[PDB]
């Protein structure tokens, strides 16, 4: 059984990333490292503890034997944002470590904020979804508050956040406010207020029902 | 080398599922076919594998008796059949093929996993399958627009834009489970404001479990 | 019959050689064939009568065994054919008595290329040769 600690890492571009795999019992050198980029299958990086797989850039390097293993990524770049898993093939059953998710740091970037009213088609069917988009920001922490005719909302919104972008190391986030058609038509001003480190003051985007 | 797996699936508990693994080009030299799964938020778990030259198999204990893994050496198509499905079996299942064996022990062989399929999400649920409703997120020097993909079950849906001609700037968000037990997601893209009303934007929404394919036109409102 | 194949293989030092079990640098007399413990063997054992013959794992009584040579009781009884060849557990070709019928021709058999990789570019010919008083037809691989 394989232990990867810590389960997360946050490292700056150009610097070196060091990942740890500990086996509970010797696996000699029968250990592989895989990289799993967002939404993709894992790809083999290292086998036999230290041999680079074909087509793997040389800045990926493994070492160790027995129970202590290390994957080293030299000169990190944005494309390296991923989960890395170790795996042993010394004895059956084959086992994997739990993974270490590497986030690549970048400069603070404010979200670009967009608000979208519910479509006429959806509203006709009895429900209103109001969507607020926070596009391409860093770091991941961000707050979205919905206000309906200046009344702060609670309990009627859900958020979803992308995985870190492999090219610009940003996140995007969507917040969806869900209302019945009847509640939606009782009010006029719909606003989402965005608080983020990259913003000196909170940004508000809004629309009035019916323009 | 590219491994291509059959599409996503939804199955009632107790049912069976068979996932296939096809090689893009012709078959290539490999000595073992294995299968590996990943729960939606979790890590990687080995299911079992087959060494076709010797006809041997190994399975992890959780699957002993209900999994059959096989490999068609003539077509290059591999299979995993998983039986007696339970809800805990919901997972992305990955096909893997190994090229260079590293040790053998009667009568099975082991080594690193060279090639991975893109993965097959299998959902095991007693709930009803439901295709999504797709609504435009209309645009108001960079504009944003999108498609809201509401009230479907189970995962996954895929969204492309303009039949794949538009990929830069696209964000298709992880689905969220709503209180109704149905999923919702949005897909957005940023485009030049000067393209609005001149460039056509269509989101292509695919929900394989309900065999739904929807094209939605997104344009600024009147 | 198939799981009478000893399959104790460990790439260890030399890397890659075990692929030759599945698919595709270049002289003392060998010792006579005896009883070989299956635990040291990786892949099929061939003997040469001079025609190639596979010998499966048995116990020491000759009773066939079917455990992929994984047990201490598993052996190859090779004392009788003129010689035998196999791969040992760490990738070394072993001979007792290779199966050369000529200074430049070797008996051909499914694992010739694995056991004798320096004959990869030899050509296969249907030949006939006199062993003792017995003509034999076989396929040979020649320089
Ligand atoms: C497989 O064959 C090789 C070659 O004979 C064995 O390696 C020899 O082992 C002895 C005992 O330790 C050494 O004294 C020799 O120097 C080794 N020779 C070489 C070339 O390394 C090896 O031990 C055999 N493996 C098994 C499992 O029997
Ligand atoms: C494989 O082994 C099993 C038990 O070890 C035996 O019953 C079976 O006959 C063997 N198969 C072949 C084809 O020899
Ligand atoms: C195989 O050999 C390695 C060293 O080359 C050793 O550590 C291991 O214990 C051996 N047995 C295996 C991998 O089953
Ligand atoms: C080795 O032999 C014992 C008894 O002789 C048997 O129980 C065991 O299953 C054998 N090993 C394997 C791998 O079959």
């Amino acid at each position: 059984e394989l232990t990867q600690s810590p389960a997360t890492l946050s490292v700056s571009p150009g610097e070196r990333a060091t990942l740890s795999c500990r086996a509970s019992q010797s696996v000699s050198s029968n250990l592989a490292w895989y990289q799993q980029k967002p939404g993709q299958a894992p790809r083999l990086l290292i086998y036999g503890a230290s041999t680079r797989a074909t087509g793997i850039p040389a800045r990926f390097s493994g070492s160790g034997s027995g129970t202590e293993f290390t994957l080293t990524v030299s000169r990190l770049e944005p494309e390296d944002s991923a989960v890395y898993f170790c795996q042993q093939y010394y004895r059956s059953p084959l086992t994997f470590g739990g993974g270490t998710k590497v986030e690549i740091k970048r400069t603070v970037a404010a979200p670009s904020v967009f608000i979208f009213p519910p479509s006429d088609e959806q509203l006709k069917s009895g429900t209103a979804s109001v969507v607020c988009l926070l596009n391409n920001f860093y770091p991941r922490e961000a707050k979205v508050q919905w206000k309906v005719d200046n009344a702060l909302q609670s309990g009627n919104s859900q958020e979803s956040v992308t995985e870190q972008d492999s090219k610009d190391s940003t996140y995007s986030l969507s917040s969806t406010l869900t209302l019945s058609k009847a509640d939606y038509e009782k009010h006029k001003v719909y606003a989402c207020e965005v608080t983020h480190q990259g913003l000196s003051s909170p940004v508000t985007k809004s629309f009035n029902r019916g323009e | 080398q590219l491994l291509e797996q059959s599409g996503a699936e939804v199955k009632k508990p107790g049912s069976s599922v068979k996932v296939s693994c096809e090689t893009s080009g012709g078959t290539f030299d490999n000595y073992a076919l294995n299968w590996v799964r990943q729960a939606p938020g979790q890590g990687l778990e080995w299911i079992g594998g087959v060494v076709p030259l010797f006809g041997t198999t190994r399975n992890a204990q959780k699957f002993q008796g209900r999994v059959t893994i096989s490999d068609d050496k003539s077509t290059g198509t591999g299979h995993m059949e998983l039986r007696s499905l339970r809800s805990e079996d919901t997972a992305v299942y990955y096909c893997v093929r190994s090229v260079t064996p590293r040790y053998c022990g009667g009568g099975f062989c082991y080594g690193e996993f060279d090639y991975w399929g893109q993965g097959t999400l299998v959902t095991v649920s007693s709930a009803s399958t439901k295709g999504p409703s797709v609504f435009p997120l209309a645009p108001s020097g960079t504009a944003a627009l999108g498609c809201l993909v509401k009230d479907y079950f189970p995962e996954p849906v895929t969204v492309s834009w303009n039949s794949g001609a538009l990929t830069s700037g696209v964000h298709t968000f992880p689905a969220v489970l709503q209180s109704s037990g149905l999923y919702s997601l949005s897909s957005v893209v940023t485009v030049p404001s000067s393209s609005l009303g001149t460039q056509t934007y269509i989101c292509n929404v695919n929900h394989k479990p309900s065999n739904t394919k929807v094209d939605k036109k997104v344009e600024p409102k009147s | 019959h198939i799981n009478s194949t000893a399959l104790n293989c460990n790439e260890s030092l030399n890397t890659g050689w075990l692929a030759g079990l599945f698919y595709q640098g270049c002289p003392h007399y060998p010792r006579p064939c005896g009883i070989v413990p299956a635990k040291s063997v990786c892949g099929p054992v061939y003997c040469f009568t001079p025609s190639p013959v596979v010998v499966g794992t048995t116990d020491r009584s000759g009773a066939p065994t079917y455990s992929w040579g994984a047990n201490d009781t598993d052996v190859f009884v090779l004392n009788n054919w003129f010689g035998c060849t196999w791969m040992n557990s760490t990738g070394f070709t072993k001979v007792c008595g290779g199966p050369w019928i000529t200074p430049r021709c070797m008996v051909d058999y499914p694992y010739r290329l694995w056991h004798y990789p320096c004959t990869i570019n030899y050509t296969i010919f249907k030949v006939r040769m006199y062993v003792g008083g017995v003509e034999h037809r076989l396929e040979a691989a020649c320089n």
